[PDB]
């Protein structure tokens, strides 16, 4: 599947539901499928072909949901760029993802390294709405990771099994808080999981969101929202309280302690707590791990189990699965998997490597240590190094 | 030490179906639906040979 095809079961089921939410301005489902047919369209008519990559480069804003889209929807894949990165990382981002166009609003025109093609999103031009369309095998999108960043090759199949999860459980009354970059792939959680759920995306008031902006925030209505674990880290210990009237808060990245979700847990009883695993190489996050409402965590944070669709396994210095409360290397099979690194084969061939337990599949080599629990979780256990 | 990461490790290069090329650690089975290709080599010489001889990571189903 897609993202857009999954989007487009919504925005047939509920055309008239609030899909995006800006500071003055909403953007029904209808209304944001007609905006992105007519950015799409300008892309097709300045010559964008299947599998072109588009550089994005834009603060977040409606402006930004609809231009992910576009390009989606001219048969393109998004390069994120961050408008906070310095120069020289924007040129070198888009010179290594080969990207020859670059989407960028008024305020960021400055930020387009110069031979690259600016198109001003708020600009019009005469070519008619027009799709292509998006396919599970195209490139959806590239987003770098670090000593040189470099381009993870994600396609719409593994974007569209991450969006789509289940386990998600997303409903149309939800209303998820953006805050995060775009060029991080917590953004996939934020954008796509929403409006492929009928749900509306809440773009942040520009700045860091503190606890007050979160508390502020769940006031006017948002019932979902995630921080970097430092964040979490920070509001949990200063603030437990300010996570009360969410439905569910979520937190990855960076090491967690268990001490920081039972603070939280002992403020906010009703509030689920989902802890997030996973590198970009596999789609957000490839396990996690659910503390349901009432439910006190134990002196320890699990990884957690591997979301519906996805396999782990923990492996010793000879392949050989090990028992449970064994360190071993921790591998990540199923689906969300890159294609790749972008101009690095040798790369992609050292990471991603055979599967052992599926024929002809591939897995991620994290990097990292982990142990299963008798009854199949996963715990950290330290980078490999 | 991790197999996949002994740079003083006897490597395969593995190619599956879709044509995605993979690394190997010569002492182990390789795994169904993989060939070897490439190897018992040093992992420079595998991922040499991956680079020069992988030049395309999209999958061979999506070319046709």
């Amino acid at each position: 599947s897609t993202v857009p095809e999954l989007l487009a079961r919504q925005v047939t089921r509920a055309p008239d539901a609030v899909a995006v939410v800006d500071r003055d301005r909403v953007l029904t489902y209808r209304e944001l499928d007609e905006l992105a047919g007519r950015l799409s369209g300008r892309l097709i008519g300045r010559g964008v072909r299947r599998g072109d990559r588009v550089a994005v480069l834009l603060d977040r804003s409606a402006d930004l949901v609809v231009t992910l889209l576009a390009i989606w929807k001219a048969g393109a894949a998004y390069v994120p760029v961050d408008a906070g990165y310095p120069a020289p990382r924007v040129a070198f981002m888009v010179a290594d993802s080969g990207a020859s166009r670059m989407v960028c609003s008024a305020a960021t025109r400055d930020g387009v390294p110069e031979g690259i093609e600016a198109i001003v999103v708020t600009d019009e031009e005469a070519f008619e709405a027009s799709a292509a369309g998006a396919r599970p095998g195209d490139l959806a999108y590239v987003m770098y990771t670090s000593g040189i960043p470099k381009g993870v090759a994600v396609p719409h199949r593994s974007v569209a099994e991450l969006a789509g999860n289940p386990g998600w459980a997303v409903e149309p009354g939800d209303a998820v808080l953006m805050h995060a970059p775009y060029a991080f792939d917590a953004s996939l959680f934020e954008i796509w999981v929403p409006l492929v759920s009928g749900g509306r995306v809440v773009i942040a008031e520009p700045g860091p969101v503190d606890a007050r902006r979160l508390r502020e925030a769940i006031s006017s209505g948002v019932t979902r929202a995630y921080l970097t674990a430092g964040s979490f880290r920070a509001v949990a210990e200063e603030s437990p309280e300010s996570f009360a009237g969410l439905r569910e808060v979520l937190t990855g990245g960076d090491v967690v302690p268990a001490h920081a979700v039972a603070r939280v847990r002992s403020a906010c009883p009703r509030v689920r707590i989902r802890h997030l695993y996973g590198p970009t190489e596999t789609t957000v996050c490839a396990t996690w791990h659910l503390l349901e409402p009432g439910d006190e965590i134990g002196p320890v944070l699990p990884i957690g189990r591997p979301l519906p669709g996805r396999r782990a396994q923990v492996l010793d210095a000879s392949l050989r699965a090990v028992a449970p409360g064994v360190i071993g290397d921790l591998y990540l099979s199923g689906a969300g998997l890159a294609d790749g690194y972008l101009r690095r084969a040798g790369l992609t061939a050292e990471r991603f490597v055979a599967d052992p337990s599926a024929p002809g599949a591939r897995m991620y080599r994290t990097g990292d240590l982990a142990q299963w629990t008798a009854d199949g979780a996963l715990l950290f256990a330290g980078r490999a190094d | 030490t991790n197999p996949f990461d002994n740079e003083d490790g006897s490597f395969l290069v593995l190619v599956n179906g879709e044509g995605q090329h993979s690394l190997w650690p010569a002492f182990a089975e390789v795994p169904d639906g993989w060939t070897g290709v490439h190897g018992p080599a040093s992992r420079q010489d595998c991922l040499g040979y991956v680079e020069q001889n992988w030049t395309d990571l999209r999958p061979k189903s999506l070319i046709s």
